[PDB]
RNA sequence: AGUAACGGAGGAGUACGAAGGUGCGCUCAGCGUGGUCGGAAAUCACGCGUAGAGUAUAAAGGCAAAAGCGCGCUUAACUGCGAGACCCACAAGUCGAGCAGGUACGAAAGUAGGUCUUAGUGAUCCGGUGGUUCUGUAUGGAAGGGCCAUCGCUCAACGGAU
RNA sequence: GCUGGCGACCAUAGCAAGAGUGAACCACCUGAUCCCUUCCCGAACUCAGAAGUGAAACCUCUUAGCGCUGAUGGUAGUGUGGGAUUACCCAUGUGAGAGUAAGUCAUCGCCAGCU
RNA sequence: GCGGG
RNA sequence: CGCAACCA
């Protein structure tokens, strides 16, 4: 699963995820693309799963472009501690998902075969997706 | 660390300044020329040892 | 237990005395680190940076010169 | 130049051992008596 | 290029104390074959008096020596009493003091100005 | 001495013809010469240390100028700001000199001496050339020579291309 | 402007008579190309060079009139002050033009009341040292006290209870 | 019509690429005896000059290639009132950044000299 | 503040 | 290194 190599520190902020993805929301390396139509998280265990399921089901032919990557540490308390005492230790990375964000791109398949696997694939993630195709403006 | 020491007016006037040194690299006296208020006029005043 | 539970006390900086305000000699305009602002005519710098000003008159914020530096002055 | 700070340089004939008698400001502070010259080489 | 580029940045400290005192600046000026002074107002705008080694009385005799630097002070000094101008700051622009600037100021402290 | 007023009155109209420079000022000219020795071993002893500076001031008229170093390499046990080098800039009627008494009584005296590298132009018309000892100067002898080092020689002048530079130091004899 | 948490990150309890003042001068870091070892990375030369170097020291804000880097001479790291401000429960803290005296540097206009700035600190009590036509228990002295200068606290639980 | 100096203005003014200027001026230039310089060096600084050359440099022209400027419209955000609660919607006010069309190879002032 | 190293 | 002196 993904992580970036280094970061300047180590624990951040919760924030709040909010508005539209305005920036990654183009097919621009590929033919077909899942587009994320609902807000939320994405884990990196879960970019790893729809990848695998994607890549066995196109058996290799044409290149998957994984649009998103985890580079947000999400902490949380060890088990049976109190409130206080600092914040807890990392554990996962995710990434965060506006609606219109692109996650995978297909390139180099059919429209069928590619539509099978972003189906296989849609069932492993936690907000509703769309199969969006390549167009000229 | 600096040690602290007095600048004595060679004037006959009591007056003095306070400073610090380095013991290590600055041990001989200090002299330097400083103004003595009580002749309004500038002197040398001379190291001498804080009291 | 972790290792982080410090800050400092607050500095109070920042403009003072906005564009068009009368000010007096001595007054102070901008409180500030480094020079963010610099001083123009009527206005002098203190030893940290302090823009005061050295004239009565109004204040008045420019960006002037080819390094487009933020200037105050006092106009008499 | 500044004066109390460089070497003494004064004229100096070169006697070649070919023939080839040179003539330079140099600071050998004698007469230069060569064997090898820019005319007494494999050039 | 280098040579004026390098000489500006030696003048622009000088020149923008002048300005921020705001006084009355006598700016020379120093080529190989003449020499050039300039008394300028206080917001750097308006040439208040001039003078140089081209004015009909320096030119047919020969220029850029000491000489002809003294007679320049001596002409600017009193053009610049023509002008009510008195107390001025002298700006060397970028050359060393001594020499010809130093003969141009001399005569031009001789002549009246105060500085 | 000789190369001055030789270059003045011999090489400048040759140079022209050859290289075909229309205007007289834009003709190849040699502007200086910088005679650097490198030593890196500078805190460890004293010999090695002034006795660069000797054999210059020995071999070049002008006194040498001690090279310190900008900035703190640790492989080369080096800080900022400590003797590690060494130059001397020749610049008229004594440049002239070096490379007379350089090119013509010291030129041909180091063993198994090949004709030269003559392709070290840099882009423009500045030569590099190096020595292994200073035993070919005819002015340090190998009876007070100790810690036999080497010294580094660039000449720089007004030239524009690479073949200008060729031009101008062929005229100069060079070991080409 | 201010703003809390056993919220997330780091520093301080110094240094320096030059690393202060002033006048004068200077401009990096990185690349390419060449050159005795020498080599990716030392010193030399030449071309660019977008600020990416440096700053006693942490970070931020600054830094070309460089606030960065050198050389000469120096003591303004002065004394009496101080309009007017900022910040402030108080106690404190901060900036300050200008005025007088005595200076340093500069040809001169000028610039200097320490250091690019923001940390490098500790009230009061008790006492020590220097000075002092203030006082001096009948009087003259003295002791003692006062005043001005300064010294003695990981009083660190840092408004310090003995 | 050209140079010189000092400013205003700080890229619509800049880079890159071409091109031209020697009456004067400016630059390069000649030499350092003298005044001054170099942690070495007349390179720089300084002085004494006028045999050359506009080569370099400066300056002036030309060119949208890159920079820079830059609408209109839409979008994001947002004050107030209201409605919903995963961050939106409605009424009203405000309104970017980016990007697009387009514009740019400056404008102005005081003084001197030469044509 | 008195001795030792 | 020990013995002894400690009331900002
Ligand atoms: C108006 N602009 C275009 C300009 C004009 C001139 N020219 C003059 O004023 C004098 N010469 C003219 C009048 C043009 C004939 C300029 O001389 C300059 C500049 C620009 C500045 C920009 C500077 C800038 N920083 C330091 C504020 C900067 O970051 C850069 C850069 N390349 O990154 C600069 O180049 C800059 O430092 C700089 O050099 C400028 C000028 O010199
Ligand atoms: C050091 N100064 C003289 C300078 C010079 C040049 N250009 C050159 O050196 C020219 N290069 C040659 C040698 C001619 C090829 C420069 O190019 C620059 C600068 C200054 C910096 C200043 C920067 C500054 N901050 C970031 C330190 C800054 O805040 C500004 C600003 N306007 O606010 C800058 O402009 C700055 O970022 C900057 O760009 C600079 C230069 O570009
Ligand atoms: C317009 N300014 C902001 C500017 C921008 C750039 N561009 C960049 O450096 C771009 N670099 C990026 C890629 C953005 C990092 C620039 O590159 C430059 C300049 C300024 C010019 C000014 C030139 C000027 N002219 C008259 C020759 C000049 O005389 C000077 C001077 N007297 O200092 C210059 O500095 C100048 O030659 C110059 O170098 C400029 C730039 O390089
Ligand atoms: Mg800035
Ligand atoms: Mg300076
Ligand atoms: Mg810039
Ligand atoms: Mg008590
Ligand atoms: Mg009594
Ligand atoms: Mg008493
Ligand atoms: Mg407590
Ligand atoms: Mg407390
Ligand atoms: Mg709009
Ligand atoms: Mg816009």
């Amino acid at each position: 699963m993904l992580q970036p190599k280094r970061t300047k520190f180590r624990k951040v902020h919760k924030g709040r995820n909010t508005g539209l993805a305005h920036r990654g929301s183009t097919v621009s390396f590929g033919s077909i693309a899942i587009k994320a139509t609902e807000r939320g998280r994405m884990t990196a265990r879960q970019i790893e799963a729809a990848r695998r399921t994607i890549s066995r089901r196109i058996k290799r032919g044409g290149k998957i472009f994984i649009r998103v990557f985890p580079d947000k540490p999400i902490t949380e308390k060890p088990l049976e501690v109190r409130m206080g005492n600092g914040k807890g230790n990392v554990e996962y990375w995710v990434c965060e998902i506006k609606p219109g964000k692109i996650l995978y791109e297909i390139e180099g398949v059919n429209e069928d075969l590619a539509r099978e696997a972003f189906a296989l694939a849609a069932a492993k993630l936690p907000f509703k997706t769309t199969i969006v195709t390549r167009t000229v403006m | 660390m600096r040690d602290k020491i007095r600048l004595v007016s060679s004037a006959g006037t009591g007056y003095f300044y306070t400073t610090t040194k380095n013991k290590r690299t600055m041990p001989e006296k200090m002299e330097i020329k400083k103004f003595d208020p009580k002749i309004r006029q500038h002197v040398i005043f001379k190291e001498a040892k804080i009291k | 237990s972790t290792k982080n539970g410090r800050d400092s006390n607050p500095k109070m900086l920042g403009v003072k005395v906005y564009g068009g305000q009368t000010v007096t000699a001595g007054n102070i305009i901008v409180r500030q680190r480094g020079t963010e602002f610099h001083a123009g005519a009527n206005v002098g710098m203190g030893r940290d940076h302090t823009l005061f000003a050295t004239a009565d008159g109004v204040v008045k914020f420019e960006v002037k010169g080819q390094f487009g530096r933020r200037y105050v002055k006092v106009e008499t | 130049m500044r004066a109390d700070i460089h070497p003494k340089y004064e004229k100096l004939v070169a006697t070649c051992s070919c023939g080839n008698v040179i003539e330079t400001r140099s600071a050998l502070g004698k007469e230069t008596i060569y064997l090898d010259v820019c005319s007494a080489c494999h050039p | 290029n280098e040579k004026k580029q390098s000489r500006l940045r030696r003048a622009k400290s000088t020149r923008l104390h002048i300005r921020a005192l705001g006084a009355t600046r006598l700016c020379v000026n120093r080529t190989p074959r003449h020499i050039y002074a300039q008394v300028i107002s206080a917001d750097g705008g308006k040439v208040l008096a001039q003078a140089s080694t081209l004015d009909a009385s320096l030119r047919s005799g020969t220029t850029g020596n000491i000489e002809a630097a003294t007679k320049v002070g001596a002409l600017i000094a009193e053009r610049a009493k023509a002008a009510g101008v008195t107390k001025v700051a002298f700006d060397r622009s970028g050359f060393k003091y001594h020499g010809r600037i130093k003969a141009l100021a001399d005569a031009a402290r001789e002549g009246g100005l105060e500085f | 001495a000789r190369l001055k007023a030789r270059y003045n009155d011999e090489l400048k109209a040759k140079l022209q013809e050859e290289l075909s420079i229309k205007n007289v000022m834009e003709i190849p000219r040699i502007t200086k010469i910088t005679l650097n020795m490198g030593v890196g071993a500078a805190a460890t002893d004293k010999k090695l240390l002034d006795g660069a500076v000797a054999d210059m001031q020995l071999i070049a008229g002008q006194k040498p100028v001690v090279t310190l170093a900008r900035k703190s390499i640790a492989g080369f046990k080096i800080r900022d700001g400590w003797p590690i080098g060494c130059k001397v800039t020749l610049r008229g009627d004594q440049m002239y000199e070096f490379l007379d008494r350089l090119i013509s009584i010291a030129i041909p005296r180091i063993r198994d001496f090949r004709g030269f590298s003559a392709k070290s132009f840099d882009g423009r018309g500045n030569y590099s050339m190096g020595l292994k000892e200073q035993i070919v100067f005819p002015e340090i002898d190998f009876d007070k020579i100790d810690r036999i080092r080497g010294m580094d020689i660039t000449i720089t002048t007004t030239a524009r291309t690479d073949d200008e530079g060729r031009a101008l130091m062929r005229a100069f004899g060079f070991p080409f």
